[PDB]
């Protein structure tokens, strides 16, 4: 087995520097093989949160929220927020894949309060304003993906799929 | 018209039918079916009534059996086959008077009920013999019928 | 729709279908379970991109304009196999007809016209009937006439058992004008489909079909038999017996009408027992009354043909027409046999 | 309006103390008229379980639980485990929907620990082997809905509406 | 060589004992593994001789026997009638064929004669009656098949083909 924590892309900055190393598990699946993002697990039930940036639970199935597939120890401030779960791998919800996977992995769960006592909507935003579509990259890809910056200096094909693929309804809370 | 009275017939048929628990009963029921209305019919309504009347042994029982059987359908008929065959003819008589508005229905079940009223009863079908008989031959036929064709041959 | 797939791709569809009352009603039902597309993709690769949030979304459209207006769509593909089918049933009814000493006027994709001799009617129907919907008792002439499709020697060719099939035959005498009887086939057919409903069996329950019928007429004596008693015809692979099976019963008893089985009068004596039959719906006691019926004309004791249960409760709800037709079908079986031996004087 | 609590329908009797009040307010959102249950309700994601009988977190993309709608409590004691919100009544998922809406509700739903210890194993569930199927029927339309089954005598069809909607996962062991 | 056994599959109640290698060697060819019937011969020009059943030898190219192929000799009271034909295990007609065979088989089929003293006219004729296919599956199946009722809850999927893939020519004479 092996942890594979979730994390999101947001317009704002939430997701800097949150876990210890940026292997972890002994083999990654996310890689870029000169075609946009691969093998990316995505959470479906859940939804995006852009103010404390977290996951936090809604109840309308129409929330699609693409993100990345980030693995690592969890920083040493959760677990007792965060809830993991552990299954067969024919359960994860992977879009874009390039080859499939046989080991059952322990996906780490970020979690946030539902807000039990407000009217809580959404918008559908695609990431736009391209001050912003260079600088959620700065952050996760150059250190985590070790195959960037040794692999590839053409980021003009990833400049483009952040407009597109990582698509997540606004709040306005 | 008278295509109701295959219904009837129908009906009837079955609760004389569930009635007579031994089938030594429902042989001699059946030979009732067979020759009564053929009695009726050449010899008239009431002599035929009378001749059926004298053979059903009308008793507290009995009588108590055929209420309850114009009313529940879990009754049973018992005593001697030959008069509890007699009582399931002249309960399919009286059905039929009842489910066609000849007899009032409270009238006889308050006649099979008294002594002093099981005359005026018989009184009363006296002076409707006509209408009776013209009536009630479709019924009859019909219920012969069932009979040839439900109950076996002894 | 929904089986119209197999091995995997059925899946694709048998959870997708659904998704509509059944689930947000957009185009995020599927994407969560569109997945299983994407599990079989990288051996030989060839697609050019994988961000299904089309297919996914044309796939939902498709069916949405299809089960929120009910209908099929309509294909080149469906209209070409149908006329196809068509063609391979004017083979298949050219040879039944000639099977019998039968004389086409005009086999037509879904139409017939002939003439034949009173005795080679029902057989002929019985057959011709179930080989439309493609069934075989028998090679016809050099076509094999399987279950639910009509093969030819390694063709399995689809036949329409779906289709329904109405009837009408007349008995007419020789010297008769055929404009009348042309005239009075045509619009017998032409009405009749148009007007007579029966007792059927949908779902399981009780229904009221209104075609799929057999209509005779000698001069003034019609009668009627349908021919499935179920919705739809054959729902499954060996319902191919449903089919016309109150044609095998007027067979078994005609049969052995005039074998001296059973007497002449079986037909003279449903008039005493027909009342009693209709005013009854336990069917025990119809069953009864109807062995008695044939047991008390049978000229052995011995015989014991006895009628189906199902073919007793069934009602042929004609209304508002000058035509008499009996209300219940035994009648019907008695009348069509009426008509066919009366058809030899 | 009312703090809205769920009630799925395992293939036992494992969700029938989380309904305390049992009245609540005044009306509900799902619609039991003459015809069985319209505006019945359903989470995606969530499994029922056989022992601690509660809706285990999943990001399967099949798991779906569907139940009726109750109103009350659970004990007013839980909610370290239980997850709770409130949402203005535009993200609902009415299956078999028939009539209108609820007025901005709160709601409760049942919820076990994702337990990264076991191998999650969930299969589609129906309802069958109906004698467990009457006793609930009695107990949780019949001294819970005070209009069904005072109305309608009809059994054979509530229960053909019963045994054909109520389509739920759960591990099994 | 491997001497081998073809079963004749029609709906008669006589194949109690006609198979009398039941397990014997290593590999029968009709194998039953958790996806149904599969390497089902069926040989042309022939039917089925009900009266004490066998493969009549006929000429039509329309008629045919749909029997199962297992390793086996008959009663060893024959060798009289019965067809004793080799081929080299490849001309073999086989219907759902995941793998070859030993390139060479002897084969004891049950074989008729015309026994022409009457017409002979062929009958198309399936298998139905549920009870008959049941009766055989405890006749022949549970004697040669052992893989089954052990292996495979999915009882139905090897009961469901033969009703649709089972047929065989009658002669009804
Ligand atoms: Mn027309």
């Amino acid at each position: 087995s092996t942890q594979r924590e979730y994390v999101f892309i947001p317009i704002t900055n939430s997701i800097t520097i949150d876990v210890k190393i940026t292997i972890g598990g002994s083999d990654h699946i996310t890689n870029i093989d000169e075609r946009g993002i691969h093998n990316v697990l995505v959470i479906t039930g859940y939804a995006v949160d852009e103010k404390n940036g977290r996951l936090v639970p809604t109840l309308d199935p129409c929330d699609y929220v693409k993100g990345i597939l980030v693995a690592g120890t969890p920083q040493q401030a959760q677990s007792n927020d965060f809830l993991t779960l552990k299954l067969p791998a024919n359960k994860l919800y992977l879009i874009r894949k390039k080859g499939n996977i046989s080991d059952d992995l322990k996906i780490y769960i970020p979690y946030s309060s539902p807000d039990a006592r407000n009217s809580m909507k959404t918008k559908p935003v695609s990431i736009s304003d391209d001050t912003i579509v260079n600088n959620i990259i700065k952050e996760v890809f150059d250190k985590i993906y070790n195959i960037t910056q040794k692999e590839k200096v053409k980021i003009e094909k990833v400049k483009e799929d952040i407009k597109e693929l990582f698509s997540y309804y606004a709040l306005e809370q | 018209l008278y295509e109701e009275d295959y219904k009837l017939a129908l009906e009837a048929f079955k609760k004389v039918f569930n009635a007579l628990t031994h089938y030594g009963a429902k042989q001699a029921f059946r030979s009732r079916a067979r020759d009564l209305v053929e009695e009726i019919y050449n010899s008239g309504f009431i002599p035929t009534f009378f001749y059926i009347i004298s053979k059903a042994e009308l008793n507290s029982d009995s009588l108590d059996s055929l209420i309850s059987l114009f009313s529940s359908d879990n009754a049973i008929l018992r005593g001697s086959d030959e008069n509890v065959s007699y009582s399931a003819y002249l309960f399919i008589i009286l059905y039929y008077l009842i489910k066609r508005g000849i007899i009032e229905q409270k009238f006889l079940i308050q006649a099979l009920r008294c002594e002093k009223t099981r005359l005026d009863l018989i009184d009363k079908l006296y002076n409707l013999a006509p209408i009776i008989s013209a009536k009630i031959r479709t019924y009859l036929l019909a219920i012969k019928r069932l009979s040839e064709a439900l109950i076996e041959a002894r | 729709l929904v089986n119209a797939g197999s091995g995997s791709i059925v899946d694709y569809v048998k959870t997708v279908l659904k998704c509509i009352r059944e689930n947000l009603n957009k185009c995020s039902c599927a994407e969560k379970i569109y997945s299983n597309e994407v599990a079989k993709v990288m051996f030989r690769v060839n697609v050019e991109k994988a961000n299904v949030e089309e297919e996914v979304k044309n796939s939902l459209e498709y069916f949405e304009t299809i089960l929120n207006e009910g209908r099929i769509i309509v294909t080149p593909a469906w209209h070409v196999s149908i006329s196809s089918a068509l063609n391979r049933g004017l083979l298949v009814e050219l040879e039944l007809v000639n099977k019998h000493k039968g004389f086409v006027i005009y086999a037509g994709g879904d139409d017939l016209l002939a003439m034949l001799p009173v005795d080679e009617v029902l057989d002929f129907i019985k057959e011709s009937r179930r080989a439309f919907a493609g069934f075989g008792t028998e090679k016809l002439g050099n076509m094999c006439l399987e279950n639910g499709f009509v093969r030819i020697n390694n063709a399995y060719y689809p036949s329409l058992p779906i289709v329904g099939r109405s009837y009408s035959v007349i008995i007419a005498h020789y010297a008769d004008p055929l404009f009348f009887v042309i005239n009075d086939s045509y619009n017998l057919l032409e009405e009749g489909k148009e007007i007579i409903r029966y007792r059927v069996m949908y779902n399981g329950e009780y229904k009221d079909a209104k075609k799929d019928v057999a209509i005779f007429r000698y001069q003034g004596l019609t009668s009627v038999i349908p021919l499935s008693l179920k919705r739809p015809i054959v729902s499954s692979v060996s319902d191919f017996n449903e089919i016309a099976s109150i044609i095998d019963v007027i067979l078994e008893l005609k049969k052995r009408i005039d074998e001296g089985r059973i007497s002449v009068s079986l037909l003279y004596d449903y008039e005493k027992y027909k009342h009693l039959i209709v005013a009854s719906d336990e069917k025990y006691l119809t069953e009864f009354l109807v062995k008695d019926w044939i047991k008390r004309n049978s000229l052995r004791k011995h015989v014991e043909f006895t009628i189906d249960e199902k073919l007793y409760g069934v009602r042929l709800t004609i209304e508002n027409y000058p035509i008499k037709i009996p209300n219940d079908l035994i009648s019907n079986i008695v009348y069509t046999l009426r008509i066919i031996y009366g058809g030899e004087k």
